[PDB]
């Protein structure tokens, strides 16, 4: 792989030739988008996008001297990030010489959790919409890597309650869980297709709690949802879910 | 009984051109094909072509097209097959075979063809048994045969009566261009006193015979 | 133009257990035909016009198959029949055979015999070393065998061959052979071989000290 | 057997079309013929061919 | 030599990729689980899922250099892990020349009691394998032993 | 023009793997024709009117394509399928050729075995020294070859040379020669090559001291 | 059968003429379009021109019309190219070919054609065997050739008798222009000592041959 | 901006032959994907990302190309497969569609059975004659009709209407409608539909005669 | 299943149109021609071409076609119907059938279409004799084209060869000629009858391996036969 990139700061751009079109064109997808660890030797690291993309393989490869990324928050954001990647050299042959497209990437652009991003890229010289374009959600704190990071950490994201939920009567569900150091308060729900009961716990120590909830249909098989009242993440704490079982289960 | 017997082997300069028969004998030789085929040792097997005897007619694996000319002689019922300009991967067995339909029904014996630029006899050492740790009830003892050219060495022990226990491996080309091997023989270790362990060695190319006796090493 | 693929190129059966293998035609053919071959000799017709046998061949053979694909099955392994066995095909020109399938004759796991021998002091008057290391009569065939000089690991300067299956008790056996000069021998004292094979729980080392008969 | 033949003489291609060049693929067997005795029990009756 | 298996933890996608939604053949039963008592000495020893698969013979399998495994148990609650196994050697032959196809597998994932549990496995380069079974529960004769 | 643009320019397979080659026409074009070429020999016709196989080519070939998008396919890599492929047009003058795909055989790693030889006394006494450095056997072709000439590091003074793939065990050989002044030569000792490669798990250094035996 | 039959290679001065021909046979000459082709070191090909031997209608690839000119001699059945002014980017191997349709069915064998204002021969200097060019019982030697020009030398190894591993090396551009090649052998470090090891090196340009003796070094 | 051009836009298949139709892209296209469409119900996803099979899609279907050209293959014609297929882009708005490719499977000759049928009563008592002849179960498509009254031959006063291809039989159906008015069909007698056919010799007629039945 | 063709003969724009001096592209094959032996019989038959076209401008209302034998004749082919390409499966493929061939002729054929060197032209030059198509032909048949005597020529003596041939009904005399490295013998043979006859001719040298040469001469054919070639053998 002879050319290379040095990416810089230009704005050079418009949040305009981004929404060109109300619809991108759903076959724009050279261009990739993966969420990285800043540093390996932290859990809490900051998060990066690896923006990746493929160049055609035509003649008009060789008139290419630079590709224009920019990313959008999309939520009533602008995008004002944009980023410009000088190619080193001119490209000399339409592949690599053992290499299946030209292929370069960029890291940058600190990604949040549970966020779309909208991200475009275009070729310079050279149609005037985005060359390409991805739309992306970043993960949440259920996401195996982010889960790790403070904000979801103190949300409940590593608690592990252990919920079993047991059809006790006609009426009633038993649910058992083990409380959390991140708290003393707790809601138990039971859903099926709407929400047939619910229950609030007040626990202090860690312990194998129980709590019966009262439900107003038919409970065998629906989900459990544990609600915590952790600090920081007020009524938005990790949610917790299980199922409703036949107890006793064995014969 | 039908019988395809082919002329005997061949070693060869690189370069040069051979011309090996294939002697057919028990059924009217033009009414079936006879076809020829190309085995390198060990390995896979290629048709070279094939030739009607009746009126001349052959194909080839246009592989062989040029390098491989297929004639018959009706009055010996004969089949020929002339290769030209050997190299090393010339090297191989090849086989005339007799069909019908679209299957072979009888081979011929094959005819080795060996391309050698030169030939050379192997060195022969002994693997001597280790007298030195003996017990514990079998010993190893053989022979190193290093340094021929080209392939193959033939390898006896005691005029070809010792058979049982003997391993003689395949052949290693080493980088040098010259082939080496190993034949060893397991015995009990109480026969290292009383046995005679001669192993014999062959390499016809080079008219080379090596009888090597192989000894416990001098313990005390 | 037909070219024939067989599957699988390698194999082994035990005594008695069920046998398949495949020839695949890149285009439609009329017949395939099957030889078999055992080292050193002709390749035999077995079955031929697809599903017939030639005779006195063993009738837990058999064959079968259309168009493209075509198989040869044992009903039950013997071990007279590990072979190398050729499908054929000559609906076209070139006539053509398949890349073959050898089957060998699974047995139960056997660790190797080991044994290591230095140098003799005929080859070492010539300037060079052979230190030999033989792994006997073990199956399966896998074995990996490393060399140590002075309780370096050495790599680069050997060469190991393995002999075909014993058509007496199906093991295999394997030579190990480390060339060094005669010059680098002298500098030495202790020669290992270690040998690692399924059949033994902790690798076995053989080793001499050199001079030390 | 729901398609049967109706057979005449025809005219067909130049009798260098069966002039095979190469050797014919020895599989190649969807044409069989042998004689038949075109009037049995009988001595001297023509020999057809059963193609 | 021949290639065996180097297995680890790996973060791995979000348990979405093993929604199913085509039906895949029935016949292609490459996977298979089943539960083996850890340690046999012990009464109460952990008992562990053996996930074997089989390698298909064909061209694909010389660009394999990896096989990825996830495990999601649901019973009262879901559990979901992955883990990856990365092959030694580059596959020389279709199959293995002692056996027949190419046949790995990975102990590991303990078994919970009374658990339906989802497997999925997909080689690397690019569910393509997919078996579940359900834990017994305490008249089970390895399971009363817990 | 036409010009024909062929992916990928070089690439290795093992027998018996599958293999993909595209040739991409900058204009439509009726037909693509291709074109196998082993070093030092005329090309050979091998698949023409897109899908046509020559006579002789086996049908692990196959062509296809149409308008500017054309590939060739191996379904099974063999040996002697190691070449460089080209392909071809003439629905427009120029007729033109395409770029080549040179097609390598893959094959384990193998370190290279290396060997130093110091100036010969007959070209010293000419007024030049070449020090040559021999990579012997090695695969994959990618090697890193330093020289140093009293532990200092050149750069500049130094040529390589590498063989084709050899005929039996298809591995490269290689050939550093560092050239100096007699001048130079005389001045310094320790004449060292340093090989990095893929097989050796540590860079392995063959040196030698000006007037040794 | 078909058979292009191209002229053999040529050592020309740069300025002066060549016509490099291709002998057809085997078909009616006028019923196949010929084509040109040049295959420089950089191994792509370049379609020079073709002609219709019917009427010696001709299309060139304009890099070579007015530098190359076709021709036919229809009672010759061949086909002629002229450089009428060679210049040292003209070096090259030159195919004739024949076509029907856009694709080319038969080859020529190929013409070198080499562009030299003068010539050099080689210097042959030995690379001598000794403990840092052996390994596993194995030595290398070889022959350096230095300084020749132009292309090609060729080497053999006492006479074409020797069998080892050989490995000679590309020839490679020096700064200076003149090109210089290796050619090594691998042998058993054991017949150092017994066997002699000649290179033979020609040089056509020049009409320069050395033999050149290859020995380990030994201190005075 | 980008149009999509399909070729041929129609085309019948003998059973067991390979099929290949292409699709030509204005400018370049990252994905070319097809639909299938029988008469009289939606098109449904055939072949996606240029190369991919929807699932239950028969693997006798494959698709490639790059750039501006692509092509949809079957190896070996299917009557199932008889059906309109169309190519599609979105690398650019507007979305687009090619103009599709029409593939029917060709099946052995056959004549039609032609039958004519005179006006009804009912129908003249209105003021208009309507005469039918039908061409029942025949192929190929192509056939001549020519109506003639008292031997005078029609022109500009009839209608076609031509079926689909039958799924289990392959064949199609055509009516030939000769409308006149009730004053101008009372004054002749024979009413005559003839037909050429390629599986007719000769030309067949069908013919009645005014008010006889 | 097509429109169909109805052809005369109209002039020509003089043969320069066709034969340029240049090459056109080897790939451009919308025009085909190809012998053929138009009579279905053994006898003589004239030698004709059939020259296919396929047909991207969409219609078109005739197609002109010349052909040149070095001669210089023009057909233009009318479409009776046109469809506003290709309805079949194949293309869009016409032939004619027509302007006979002579031996050893070259032939080009040039095509355009109306309304609309060029895109559709195809080159051949026509065999001799001894080619499979051309040997029907008239002249040749009466050179002995078609003969097939079958010779046998068998050494009896010292200095006797046995020549047997089959007659043919286009002549009744020939030569049998005996040749090593020097003509050793010759025979004049008439015979009437159509029969494998025998000959035997008197031989000076030895004649085991020499090449018989049978010459008829027939009425047509002078001094200019087609010879056939044999070679003697040992006898049963
Ligand atoms: C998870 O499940 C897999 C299978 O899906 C198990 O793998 C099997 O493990 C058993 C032993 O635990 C193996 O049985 C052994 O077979 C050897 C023969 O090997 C060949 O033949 C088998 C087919 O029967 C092939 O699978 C195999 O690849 C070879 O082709 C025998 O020789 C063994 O005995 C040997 O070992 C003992 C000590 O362990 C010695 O004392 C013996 O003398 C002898 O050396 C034994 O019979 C079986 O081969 C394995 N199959 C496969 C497919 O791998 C895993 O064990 C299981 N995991 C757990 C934790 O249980
Ligand atoms: C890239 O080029 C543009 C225009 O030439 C320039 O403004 C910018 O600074 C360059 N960036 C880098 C990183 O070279
Ligand atoms: C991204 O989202 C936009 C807006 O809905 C859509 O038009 C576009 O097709 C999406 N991208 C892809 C690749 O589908
Ligand atoms: C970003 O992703 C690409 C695509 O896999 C990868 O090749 C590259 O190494 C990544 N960048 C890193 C790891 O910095
Ligand atoms: C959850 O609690 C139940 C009941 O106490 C216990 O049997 C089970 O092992 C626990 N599971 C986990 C994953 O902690
Ligand atoms: C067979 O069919 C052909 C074509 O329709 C016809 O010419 C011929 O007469 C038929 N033969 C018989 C015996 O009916
Ligand atoms: C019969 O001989 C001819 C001439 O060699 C050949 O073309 C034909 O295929 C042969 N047929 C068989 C069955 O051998
Ligand atoms: C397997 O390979 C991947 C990628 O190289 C690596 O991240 C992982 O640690 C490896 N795992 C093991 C168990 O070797
Ligand atoms: C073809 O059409 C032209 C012009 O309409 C006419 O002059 C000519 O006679 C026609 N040819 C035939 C053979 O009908
Ligand atoms: C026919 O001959 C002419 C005149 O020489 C030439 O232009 C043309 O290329 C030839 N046709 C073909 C198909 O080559
Ligand atoms: C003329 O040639 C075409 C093309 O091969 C062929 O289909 C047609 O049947 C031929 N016609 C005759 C009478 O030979
Ligand atoms: C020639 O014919 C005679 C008479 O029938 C016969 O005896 C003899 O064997 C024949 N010889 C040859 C060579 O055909």
């Amino acid at each position: 792989p002879e050319p290379t990139i040095q990416c810089g700061s230009e704005p050079g751009p418009s949040p305009e030739w981004m929404v060109r079109h109300t619809l991108t064109p759903g076959d724009l997808r050279d261009l990739r988008v993966e969420t990285i660890k800043s540093n390996v030797d932290l859990e809490d690291s900051p998060i990066l996008m690896n923006i990746s993309w493929i160049l055609r393989a035509d003649a008009s490869i060789r008139l290419l001297k630079a590709t224009k990324i920019c990313v959008m928050g999309k939520s009533h954001f602008q995008s004002y990030s944009c980023i410009r990647c000088n190619y080193t050299q001119a490209f000399q042959t339409q592949t690599r010489p053992s290499g299946g497209k030209w292929t370069f990437s960029y890291v940058g652009f600190p990604v949040e959790l549970n966020t779309v991003y909208f991200i475009g890229a275009h070729n310079i010289p050279n149609e005037d919409g985005p060359s390409m374009a991805v739309n992306f959600t970043s993960p949440g704190c259920l996401d195996h890597v982010m889960k790790y990071k403070k904000k979801c950490i103190e949300a409940g994201s590593l608690w592990k309650p252990n919920i079993t939920a047991c059809k006790r009567s006609a009426n009633t569900v038993e649910v058992n869980f083990t409380t959390s150091p991140l708290g003393d308060r707790y809601m138990a729900l039971i859903q099926s297709t709407a929400v047939i009961g619910t229950s609030y716990v007040s626990e202090k120590e860690l312990t194998r709690t129980s709590v019966v909830v009262h439900v107003t249909g038919e409970s065998e098989g629906a989900v459990v949802q544990l609600t915590p009242y952790f600090h920081t993440c007020g009524n938005d704490c990790i949610r917790q879910r299980g199922t409703v079982v036949q107890c006793p289960q064995t014969g | 009984e039908v019988q395809l017997q082919q002329s005997g082997p061949e070693l060869v300069k690189p370069g040069a051109s051979v011309k090996i028969s294939c002697k057919t004998s028990g059924y009217t030789f033009t009414e079936y094909t006879i076809h020829w085929v190309k085995q390198n040792h060990g390995k896979s097997l290629d048709w070279i072509g094939g030739i009607n005897p009746n009126n001349g007619g052959t194909t080839y694996n246009q592989e062989f097209k040029g390098k491989a000319t297929l004639t018959v002689d009706k009055s010996s019922s004969t089949a020929y097959m002339e290769f030209r300009s050997l190299t090393s991967e010339d090297s191989a067995v090849y086989y005339c075979a007799r069909s019908y339909y679209g299957y072979v029904d009888y081979w011929g014996q094959g005819t080795t063809l060996t391309a050698a630029a030169s030939t050379k006899g192997p060195s022969v050492f002994p693997l001597a048994p280790s007298s030195k740790s003996t017990s514990g009830g079998t010993a190893a003892l053989g022979c190193l045969v290093k340094d021929y050219f080209p392939e193959p060495v033939t390898v006896s022990w005691n005029s070809g009566a010792l058979t049982s226990g003997v391993h003689t491996f395949p052949a290693v080309l080493q980088s040098s261009g010259l082939y080496s091997l190993s034949s060893v023989v397991t015995v009990p270790s109480s026969s290292l006193g009383t046995q005679t362990y001669i192993c014999n060695v062959n390499h016809k190319p080079s008219n080379t015979k090596v009888d090597k006796k192989a000894e416990p090493k001098s313990c005390d | 133009q037909i070219v024939l693929t067989q599957s699988p190129a390698i194999m082994s059966a035990s005594p008695g257990e069920k046998v398949t293998m495949t020839c695949s035609a890149s285009s439609s053919i009329y017949y395939i035909h099957w030889y078999q071959q055992k080292s050193g000799t002709s390749p035999k017709r077995w079955i031929y016009d697809t599903s017939k046998l030639a005779s006195g061949v063993p009738a837990r053979f058999s064959g079968s198959g259309s168009g493209t694909s075509y198989s040869l099955t044992i009903s039950s392994m013997e071990a007279e029949d590990a072979a190398t066995y050729y499908c054929q095909q000559w609906s076209s020109n070139p006539f053509t055979f398949g890349s073959g399938t050898k089957l060998e004759i699974k047995r139960t796991v056997a660790a190797p015999s080991v044994f290591i021998f230095p140098p003799s002091d005929e080859q070492l008057k010539s300037g060079t070393a052979s230190v030999v290391c033989l792994l006997n009569n073990f199956y399966p065939r896998e074995a990996k065998v490393q060399w140590k000089v002075d309780n370096a690991l050495q790599s680069g300067n050997s060469q190991e061959s393995v002999t075909e299956q014993d058509s007496k008790d199906s093991t295999y056996s394997l030579s190990s052979t480390l060339t060094l000069s005669k010059a680098d021998y002298e500098k030495h004292k202790v020669y290992a071989c270690e040998v690692t094979h399924q059949g033994l729980s902790s690798p076995v080392t053989k080793s001499f000290n050199r001079g030390e008969c």
